[PDB]
RNA sequence: AGGACCGAACCGACUAAUGUUGAAAAAUUAGCGGAUGACUUGUGGCUGGGGGUGAAAGGCCAAUCAAACCGGGAGAUAGCU
RNA sequence: CACAGGUGGUCAGGUAGAGAAUACCAAGGCGCUUGAGAGAACUCGGGUGAAGGAACUAGGCAAAAUGGUGCCGUAACUUC
RNA sequence: AAUUCCUUGUCGGGUAAGUUCCGACCUGCACGAAUGGCGUAAUGAUGGCCAGGCUGUCUCCACCCGAGACUCAGUGAAAUU
RNA sequence: GAUGUCGGCUCAUCACAUCCUGGGGCUGAAGUAGGUCCCAAGGGUAUGGCUGUUCGCCAUUUAAAGUGGUACGCGAGCUGGGUUUAGAACGUCGUGAGACAGUUCGGUCCCUAUCUGCCGUGGGCGCUGGAGAACUGAGGGGGGCUGCUCCUAGUACGAGAGGACCGGAGUGGACGCAUCACUGGUGUUCGGGUUGUCAUGCCAAUGGCACUGCCCGGUAGCUAAAUGCGGAAGAGAUAAGUGCUGAAAGCAUCUAAGCACGAAACUUGCCCCGAGAUGAGUUCUCCCUGACCCUUUAAGGGUCCUGAAGGAACGUUGAAGACGACGACGUUGAUAGGCCGGGUGUGUAAGCGCAGCGAUGCGUUGAGCUAACCGGUACUAAUGAACCGUGAGGCUUAACCUU
């Protein structure tokens, strides 16, 4: 049965599973919009949104606790100088996911999912 | 004798003086209100059909807006009914609450069950598992033989096999009344009852007595 | 869970005292002999604790007449009729199962000593 | 290939 | 939780340290014995000079679980090992004149008041 | 384990009855571009509920 | 010193599971035996079918062995299907 | 067969280690030529388990368990 | 008894209960002395039996992590008839 | 030109010549307990030691551990211990190759389900206008076991010993259903400890890999060992059986006419499915009130206008689920995620200071972190539409409403 679970296993172990999303939040922070199939999209927001929310207060112990979660410095800066002042504001949803019609290699879904702010 | 239709809040606990634990499922009963009366000149039976609870009127069709309307309701989760015994009688629009059961003892307590989907016969039927070892060969939880050879050369009606599970209609006899608030519209029964927390349910005077 | 919450703590003991896992506990609960109503006191070192609110629970392990017994007592039961910190031990585990295997000096326990 | 003798 | 096989340590001085449960008496497929229950044992060992002997065959009352008891409030009584007390087998009378370790209150019968009575602890 | 006699032409047709697609009930169109597309989904010139969501 | 001991490479193949239209016409995985010797291995050579070779199982002699393989007698014979 | 097989030599880094075992790495080389979802039964390869502990079974099959260094200590029987 | 048909021979030990096992008896159907008799330390992936530890082997299964099964896209068999 | 064999395991189904429970007649039936026969198949109807065994003996239970059929049920379900391939040996027979319902040690169990069958779950069409709901219940299935203790009562009975029927109450075993409040398991998505090594420049702090590296705890969910409930009363007609009145046959006679009682069997009562019940049922609401054209002039075809109730599709999703299906929701919105607060779990984070030569300790501090949970919040994603489905619904007869 699968009552009350939450989090998709995706065809993976724990240890891929975790390493994928860690690289794929680095993508997402480095390139603010990027392109997945649509079930990697929604298990994304788990792990994305959060980071951005760590990032709201600036502190030795948050910076380190974004470290240990992306092991970039680069996105840890990018988190806490540009990321968690644009969003200071908001409270949640900081990423929209967009359906782009399906694969040509395998036929699966896609869906690009990018910052809200990224308008300029 | 007429019954009322809940929802399955939680289970609870309950302390008494003398040291015991009741375990108690919480239901609660909001105001149930009559929508139609069977009559046996016009059904062929005599019963009364009730609502409870409320639902968007957005989502509200036409077709059963003009039910409701009938009887001057407000629309609510569903219809269900009860049939009516010789000296019992209601009217159109009457709204019945939890203290019905104020001087009830037993109930009987009718819901769907937890949904386990497509189960096994282990599961299903609580069918003994071969060995898991001893040289077994990919049959260490399979269901065996489901036969007896030519001579009925078939498999019988009813053979217990691997199939959905629960996820059906389950009633549950002879509960006890542990306490009726009427001010809060709250229902307690000792032990379970079928269904998940929030699924509707239905509450009845225990038939057995 | 509104309606559950309330229901709960509206019975719900409040003098409920302060205590740890590790903490050296007496506690007294009502025992029945015929018509008599009477106390009889459990001491012992608090191995575990839950806390569910009404559902909250707590395990008391004594050594008696030389052999280990455990109780698991229901907090907000009637039957328990008072909780006593007799000593505050210093643990660093919620739980304290590894007990069960040591007896005498081994199962010492530190004084939590604030 | 059972046999029978 | 006590079953054929099951090892039991004796509560009682009539010379039995640990003896084996051979049958779950009460029923038809019972596989279970609780506190209070009675059990067919039989002697796996004892002290020289006692009133009872290696191999004998006699029934005993079980009075303490690891599983433990359950209290009516939902508390529950576990001991670190199992243990009984035996039986005559003929009356079902306790044979040791003193018993060992704390005992449980599900013993509170016509038939065991003369355990309670020699219990040290309840 | 294996077939004793050989299905025939009407069998494997009724067996294919449940196999035809369906085609998508209607496209979507956007409110500024005016390109047909799955609905929830974006256009091809990267359009989304009359805003150029996607640069390319 | 050792057809000595424990144990990799190396050479074996005792148990189990999987596989059995297999990844594989004999393997894989986890254990297992020998591992300075009657050991193991590369290259080349010799023994040819009623013969070879065989620490001997009728084993092996090119996925074939109580008489190899290829061609021939040959369209053997078949009171049988 | 772009086949979980078979195939003789030479080179032999770092940390821990008795070691060419094993673990993580360097130089170097790779992710094994269908993917994407779902998270039913059942099958396969594994992890954990209340109380009991061979009651299983033809049989402790399989699993679990023991596991290294020094030091103390070690019986019958021995062809010593 | 790797030998005993009668046979689960009889007696003793082990077990609550032992057609197996160990010891003994001799009524050896049908042991026996280099196609060797009887012993034998050590050795054995050897046969039988018992005990401690150990455990999902089992009472009685429960949950969980992975690869299939299931759905979608691509390619696309087989025995049989 | 093949129907695999004993026994075990799993799963069974039927018969009644009935093992237990139920109802009776006799008894050399005082009571308790038995013997024998009749009715009764609804449910129930042991775990172990030895042996390959079925069987059997033995140990200890039980209300009882029934007898049989079903390819001595069941290997395209499992096992392969026994017989019965090739190896080897003993005894025995034969000069010998070999041989033995003699014995010993070892010894490959293949098949992706087309059909029938069965367990589940959908599509299509039908039910005569269409649509949304709630129902009647023809039919079918499930369930049906039983111990012990107490009271009646140490009463009836009996010289004593011993010890009830009939009726009540309580508590159990086995089995079944439901559920997570409790007690627990699991919890590789939550904390913490720790070994080796590599890396982030280094210290500090972290991450990867080693079965989740090895371990200690644990939320939700699932779950049993956990805790609730269930078997029935009652009614109808009866079996064996017991009767009432009563002739044939002045009597007698339960039977021929006519009445009464009578069991876990039967029909109901209880639970579940159920109008494909083509005999396709009933009740309550909702929707549609246009133009014409053609001849093969009839339940006829076609164009224009129209597109309702409702459905589907798509999207966010569910304690629903293999896929379909089913339930919730789509801005007039709490469906999911995030976010805020809280609760849980872990157990005093990092940084800094203070003590110590140091490991480390202490303070800040029950700190930090915290998955699925609880109560909230439109921050993100659930689009304005399109699509399907129509336009008053045949004939005959009858009864009313009428002209
Ligand atoms: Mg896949
Ligand atoms: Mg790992
Ligand atoms: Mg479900
Ligand atoms: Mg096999
Ligand atoms: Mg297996
Ligand atoms: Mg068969
Ligand atoms: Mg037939
Ligand atoms: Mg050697
Ligand atoms: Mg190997
Ligand atoms: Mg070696
Ligand atoms: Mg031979
Ligand atoms: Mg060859
Ligand atoms: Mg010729
Ligand atoms: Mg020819
Ligand atoms: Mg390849
Ligand atoms: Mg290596
Ligand atoms: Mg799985
Ligand atoms: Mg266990
Ligand atoms: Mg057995
Ligand atoms: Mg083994
Ligand atoms: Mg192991
Ligand atoms: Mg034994
Ligand atoms: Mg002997
Ligand atoms: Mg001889
Ligand atoms: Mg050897
Ligand atoms: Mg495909
Ligand atoms: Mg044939
Ligand atoms: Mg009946
Ligand atoms: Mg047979
Ligand atoms: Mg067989
Ligand atoms: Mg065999
Ligand atoms: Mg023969
Ligand atoms: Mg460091």
């Amino acid at each position: 049965m699968r009552h009350r679970k939450s989090g998709r296993q995706l065809n993976r172990n724990s240890s891929h599973r975790q390493a994928m999303f860690r690289n794929m939040a680095g993508s997402l922070v480095r390139h603010e919009i990027i392109k997945t199939t649509l079930p990697k999209a929604k298990e994304l927001r788990r792990v994305v949104e959060p980071l951005i929310t760590l990032a709201k207060t600036d502190s030795v112990a948050n910076r380190r606790l974004a470290f240990a979660r992306t092991r970039d410095n680069e996105i840890v800066a990018k988190l806490f100088n540009e990321l968690g002042p644009r969003f200071a504001s908001r409270a949640g949803g900081y990423t929209r996911i967009l359906k782009c019609g399906f694969r040509a290699g395998d036929n699966a879904p896609m869906a690009y999912i990018e910052l809200v702010d990224r308008s300029e | 004798m007429i019954g009322l239709v809940g929802k399955k809040v939680g289970m609870t606990r309950i302390f008494t003086e003398d040291g015991v634990s009741i375990p108690v499922t919480v239901i609660e009963v909001e105001a149930n209100r009559v929508t139609q009366v069977k009559d046996l000149a016009n059904d062929g039976y005599r019963a009364i059909q009730v609502t409870t609870g409320a639902k968007k009127a957005n989502r509200v069709t036409k077709p059963e807006a003009g039910h409701f309307a009938k009887a001057g309701v407000e629309a609510g989760r569903g219809l269900w009914e009860f049939r009516l015994a010789e000296g019992e009688e209601f009217t159109v629009g009457q709204s019945i609450s939890v203290e019905l059961f104020a001087d009830v003892k037993k109930v009987d307590v009718t819901g769907t069950s937890k949904g386990k989907g497509f189960a096994g016969t282990v599961k299903r039927w609580n069918f003994r598992t071969q060995d898991a070892t001893h040289g077994n060969s990919l049959s260490h939880r399979v269901p065996g033989s489901i036969g007896q050879n030519q001579t009925p050369g078939k498999v019988f009606k009813g053979k217990k096999m691997a199939g959905q599970m629960g996820n059906e209609r389950v009633t549950v006899q002879s509960l006890d009344v542990v306490r009726v608030d009427a001010e809060r519209n709250l229902l307690l029964v000792k032990g379970a009852v079928p269904g998940a927390t929030g699924s509707d349910l239905i509450v009845k005077p225990a038939v057995k007595a | 869970s509104n309606i559950i919450k309330q229901l709960e703590q509206e019975q719900m003991k409040q003098d409920v005292p302060s205590f740890r896992p590790g903490d050296t506990v007496e506690v007294k609960v009502w025992v029945v002999e015929g018509s008599k109503k009477r106390l009889q006191a459990f001491e012992g070192v608090v191995i575990a604790i839950r806390n569910r609110g009404l559902h909250s629970a707590f395990t008391v392990r004594k050594i008696s007449n030389g052999e280990g017994v455990e109780r698991v007592f229901q907090t907000h039961s009637p039957v328990v009729d008072s909780i006593s910190v007799k000593r505050r031990g210093a643990v660093r585990k919620a739980k304290l199962y590894y007990l069960r295997e040591r007896t005498g000096k081994a199962a010492r326990i530190k004084e939590r000593l604030n | 290939m059972f046999k029978a003798f | 939780m006590i079953q054929e096989q099951t090892m039991l340590n004796v509560a009682d001085n009539s010379g039995a340290r640990r003896v084996m449960c051979i049958k779950v008496l009460g029923g038809s497929h019972r596989r279970y014995a609780g506190v209070g229950d009675i059990i067919k044992i039989t002697i796996k060992e004892a002290i020289p000079r006692g009133k009872v002997k290696k191999g004998d065959v006699l029934k005993a009352v079980v009075v303490r679980t690891k599983k433990g008891v359950r209290r009516p409030d939902g508390s529950v009584i576990r001991f670190d090992g199992n243990a009984c007390v035996l039986l005559n087998n003929n009356s079902e009378q306790p044979i040791g004149t003193r018993i060992f370790g704390p005992v449980t209150r599900e013993l509170r019968s016509e038939k065991f008041m003369k355990i309670i009575s020699l219990a040290p602890e309840v | 384990a294996v077939q004793q006699n050989k299905p025939t032409r009407s069998k494997r047709g009724m067996r294919r009855s449940h196999d035809a697609l369906t085609a998508v009930t209607s496209l979507s169109v956007d409110k500024t571009s005016g390109e047909k597309h799955l609905r929830h989904h974006i256009t091809a010139d990267g359009y989304y509920r009359g805003r150029k969501v996607i640069a390319k």
